[PDB]
RNA sequence: AGCUGCUCCCUAGCAUGCUACUACCG
RNA sequence: GCGGUAGUAGCAUGCUAGGGAGCAG
């Protein structure tokens, strides 16, 4: 459960990065503090907080159709 | 390899051996029979070499330009596979808090910056419409991101301060609707 | 010596590169004719020509990679980031850089995943990752040079030091070669600031003949050559959130250091049996050697392993410039007494105290070790040696002579007090004793800056021979670092090898009719291996294949562990070969129609192949 | 070889002694024959065998000099490309205060460091946080080398140019904040 | 974007060597 | 019948070269 939780968190990485991100200096400082504290946890209560936090940046942005990849 | 000329020959020589084996003949025919094989043998022994190796060498090239083709068409589509990938495995973790946040964008819900974690801090969260502020918010809480949050002020799109008491069915087409609710964790 | 501490009272915008104004075909330029440094003093060029016609290849070569001509044209920098000097900014903008991701290899996790692994309270777990940095990262790395101070050495001890260092050398020989004998491996690398530009380092070794070399490097013994050195962040996995640089060093050093040393480090790295492993593989049985060969005769012996806290950025100059010295002590035959002083020159004003381009900006170096030059691994060992013989030298000057119960020993300390501050010469006598002392009680096997002892432990325990804590004291009064005691080990038993060296652990194992040494690694590192990669290096197996042989050769030794979760590794490598072998051969008859004609690849998925390379007979 | 001189010698020889061996004359036209043909491919072995390495090697020679060609024409560009950096680089510096304090050294020796110090005529300066920049550059003209400077133009991390008026300590968490100040040096 | 050392796989070339078959001669 | 030299085919050891990859300091 943790280790999903820390492979999913280098995918969210990876499509943030080539969404164009590092651009703006703080947006990318903040999103590799997040992704950088995620892999060094050891409890799995506080990487679904900073999971969450670090998901808000991809749903705030404009740039994924979720209607279409969340076909389900 | 036998489906090449000099096999019918290097058989033919071969059978009259056999025949001669068979026979218990004369020492001279028995030399034409050492003197027509060796060169049955070895018109064909090479033959039947370069061609095999040459099979391989097909395939070893069919498969080099194959692994080429599949590494460049692999590297065109990175930024499908991802998200993909990442859609996926959210699915899969099968979390409240991260279903919650997800479905709300996928109805219009999303929110304006990065969520905050601490008790401080402000959230800001855009709504389309009425149906989901209904679900969504109840007085003066707000369920967000499977936490409570009390709401500090309501907006529209013109950046026009809107009381909350207004806010219902009725007077629902007289505000631009997508409202931005500006609140606190609890 | 002496100079160190003087120079630290004179201002630090007079050391450096000396200017002067030369006219080439009639226009001036600004060249380097002479160099000021912190310990050596002034050094002027020795030819030196005003009004040229024309330049050369080889003098365009060296006028381009002097940095005159680059800070003399740039702006002034102010760089209030860091504490350190600050030249020009090459360029109207300042760059950051930052470091991606890895890659999740999706496939391999779940065939790990449908077998049992990465369960709830197991033993075995991802910790090596590839951690991501943002565009501040390279200057708080560069940053990190401010642990570099200047240090005064006691001088007497160390002129005995180094003999005895420089005896632990003398099985080799050395001296210079020709351009037609040299070795380059791998001519498709970086050359360095100037000549990133306009090609690789082949396009430098193919557009020299063999005379301009041997015209540069005969240039290099009578004149110095400054240079500038790039930095660059790496892409690689680990277990720590740091970020790590490399020093990249320009071709124009180089080409002439190779000439210099390369003869003695080919003699080094071809030797068995000494003190220094460089050059020595693991396998076909060589752990069992080495840790054999180290084991020695020691008498009541017990196995010792200790650290360095920031070891490239903390050394101190003396010690590199003694280095550096010890190396070159096997000139005696091919160049003179002036050659000799002006290749130290040219080395310390290359990789000593040089230019670095970080960013865009030129800053100055302090000191330290540069981690890119031609050298790095056997100045490191030379530093290593030094430092363990101190250590001896301290433990057993401080001791009691009136408690040490052995007439011998306490002769020695007499003679060794006598040799250090009463005599002025080598006495070579007593340097023949103190070596067969030290190699009796005190045996070591040495990589670069890594190293294991057996000792004898009583000895220890009286003071006649290095303990763990005169190491302590004396990184601290020669090194300016405090060790903490938490990054050493000490073993007391032998049927167990050392507790690390190389990463790698050591394993007693019985193999066909006797017992032998063999080597493991971390689980987890070869899982992390596994997972995260650099796109299409894996995340598609099929197309490589032979990443996963390499990766299960590395981690065979795992299966004769008493742990079960460890052999669990191996078996899991050797069957996922397998599959990546039959989805190939099914995509391939799927879509052509084709078969492998013979396949000679089922020894891939089984385990004598692997086992084979651990057994003394090489196949290599 | 196909039109080589011991072709035609050994095919009539064959063509002959097989016209002989339809004949069937005697025991030892056999014989003859047979040694004529063993002669005779011990022509077109020599001839037809060891003809093909003068091809090969002339080949390897072709192939060297092509290469040889190759490494010559990179040279003369990369040549070419440093004069280029080299010259271009030079038209800036041959100003009169490079003359001036070269001309003041007791033997034309100057230490690099203080070449940009005292010549350079524009400066630049990376301000990590608002205090540091309320230390160093404040206001619109500062000093510092013993010299005076004017400011224009300040950007962030973005690169994105920002107005002197933003730089407050109430609007500071809003910038990308390494900031880089560029100024020219006041007579 | 660096300096070294070790290892696995594929291709080509040459030399050497082994072995087998044809020819000449003694 | 044997020895030698000249040929053709297969096998073995190492030596150079080119390419891909893995580990350690
Ligand atoms: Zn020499």
């Amino acid at each position: 459960k943790m280790s999903d939780v820390k492979c999913t968190s280098v995918v969210l990485l990876s499509v943030l990065q080539q969404l164009r991100v590092e651009s703006s200096s703080k947006l990318w400082a903040q999103c590799v503090q997040l992704h950088n504290d995620i892999l060094l946890a050891k409890d799995t209560t506080e990487a679904f907080e900073k999971m969450v936090s670090l998901l808000s940046v991809l749903l705030s942005m404009q740039g994924a159709v979720d209607i279409n990849k969340l076909c389900e | 390899f036998s489906s090449l000329p000099s096999y019918a020959a290097f058989a033919t020589a071969q059978e009259a051996y056999e025949q001669a084996v068979a026979n218990g003949d004369s020492e001279v025919v028995l030399k034409k029979l050492k003197k027509s094989l060796n060169v049955a043998k070895s018109e064909f022994d090479r033959d039947a070499a370069m061609q095999r190796k040459l099979e391989k060498m097909a395939d070893q090239a069919m498969t080099q330009m194959y692994k080429q083709a599949r590494s460049e068409d692999k590297r065109a589509k990175v930024t499908s596979a991802m998200q993909t990938m990442l859609f996926t495995m959210l699915r899969k973790l099968d979390n409240d808090a991260l279903n919650n946040i997800i479905n709300n964008a996928r109805d219009g819900c999303v929110p304006l910056n990065i969520i905050p974690l601490t008790t401080a801090a402000k959230l800001m969260v855009v709504i389309p419409d009425y149906n989901t502020y209904k679900n969504t918010c109840d007085g003066t809480t707000f369920t967000y991101a499977s936490a409570l949050w009390e709401i500090q002020q309501v907006v529209d799109a013109d950046s026009k301060i809107v009381q909350l008491s207004e806010i219902s069915m009725d007077n629902s087409p007289n505000l631009a609707w997508p409202l931005i609710v500006t609140a606190l964790r609890a | 010596n002496f100079n160190v501490l003087f120079s630290t009272v004179f201002p630090p915008t007079s050391f450096g590169p000396l200017v002067r104004k030369i006219f080439v075909d009639g226009v001036p330029f600004v060249v380097s004719t002479g160099y000021h440094f912190r310990e050596l003093g002034v050094v002027h060029n020795q030819d030196v020509n005003l009004h040229s016609s024309r330049l050369s290849f080889k003098e365009l070569l060296v006028y381009a990679a002097d940095p005159a001509m680059h800070a003399a044209s740039g702006n002034l920098l102010l760089d209030k980031r860091t504490t350190c000097f600050s030249v020009a900014a090459l360029t109207n903008n300042v760059a950051f850089q930052t470091v991606k991701p890895g890659n999740f290899n999706k496939d391999f996790y779940d065939f790990a995943v449908s077998k049992g692994f990465f369960k709830e309270g197991s033993s075995v777990e991802l910790k090596h990752f590839f951690f991501a940095q943002d565009g501040n990262a390279a200057i708080s790395d560069y940053d990190y040079y401010r642990y570099n101070l200047p240090t005064m050495c006691d001088i007497r001890q160390l002129l005995f030091v180094v003999e005895v260092v420089d005896k632990y050398f003398d099985c080799y020989d050395g001296g210079c070669i020709n351009a037609n004998q040299v070795i380059v491996n791998n001519l498709d690398k970086s050359a360095g600031f100037p000549f990133n530009k306009w090609g690789k380092a082949r396009l430098y070794y193919d557009s020299m003949s063999y005379e301009d070399q041997d015209a540069l490097f005969a240039y290099t013994k009578r004149n110095v050559i400054p240079t500038i050195t790039q930095m660059n962040l790496k892409y690689a996995i680990s277990a720590k959130n740091r970020a790590r640089t490399v020093a990249g060093v320009s071709i124009c050093s180089t080409m002439t250091n190779r000439q210099f040393h390369q003869k003695l480090l080919k003699s080094i790295a071809a030797t068995r049996g000494a003190t220094v492993v460089i050059g020595t593989s693991k396998f076909y049985g060589g752990w069992h050697n080495m840790l054999k060969t180290v084991y020695s005769d020691v008498e009541n012996p017990h196995l010792m392993g200790w650290d360095y806290p920031k070891c490239d950025r903390a050394m101190p100059n003396m010690l590199r410039i003694m280095a550096s010295l010890v190396l070159a002590r096997k000139h005696t035959t091919c160049c003179s007494l002036s050659h000799r002083f002006y290749r130290l020159a040219n080395e310390c004003a290359q990789v000593l105290s040089e230019m670095v381009m970080c960013g865009g900006s030129l800053y100055v170096k302090p000191g330290g070790t540069s981690s890119g030059d031609a050298t790095t691994a056997y100045a490191n060992s030379v530093f290593n040696i030094c430092q363990a013989v101190t250590a001896n030298v301290n433990a057993l000057l401080s001791t009691d002579g009136n408690k040490i119960a052995d007439k011998y020993v306490r002769n020695l300390q007499h003679r060794l007090y006598e040799c250090l501050y009463r005599n002025r010469d080598v006495d070579t006598d007593f340097v023949n004793e103190f070596y067969a002392y030290l190699r009796k009680h005190f045996s070591m096997m040495i990589l670069s800056d890594d190293a294991v002892v057996c000792f004898n432990s009583t000895y220890a325990s009286q003071g006649l021979v290095a303990s763990i804590k005169n190491f302590k004291s004396v990184l601290y009064y020669q090194n300016n670092v405090f060790m903490s005691e938490a990054k050493c080990w000490t073993e007391t038993d032998l049927t167990k090898g050392p507790h690390e060296f190389c990463s790698q652990h050591t394993m007693l194992v019985k193999q066909g009719d006797d017992y032998v040494y063999l080597p493991y690694p971390d689980p987890s590192r070869i899982l992390g291996a596994g997972c995260f990669v650099d796109d299409i290096v894996k995340t598609d197996g099929t197309l490589m294949i032979e990443r996963f042989v390499s990766l299960a050769i590395d981690a065979y030794p795992l299966t004769k562990h008493p742990n079960q979760e460890y052999a669990d590794v191996f078996h899991l490598y050797l069957q996922y070969i397998r599959k990546l072998h039959d989805e190939l051969t099914g995509h391939m008859l799927d879509m052509y129609s084709v078969m492998l004609t013979n396949d000679n690849t089922s020894r891939y998925w089984e385990p004598e192949f692997y086992e084979a390379m651990y057994t003394p007979h090489t196949v290599l």
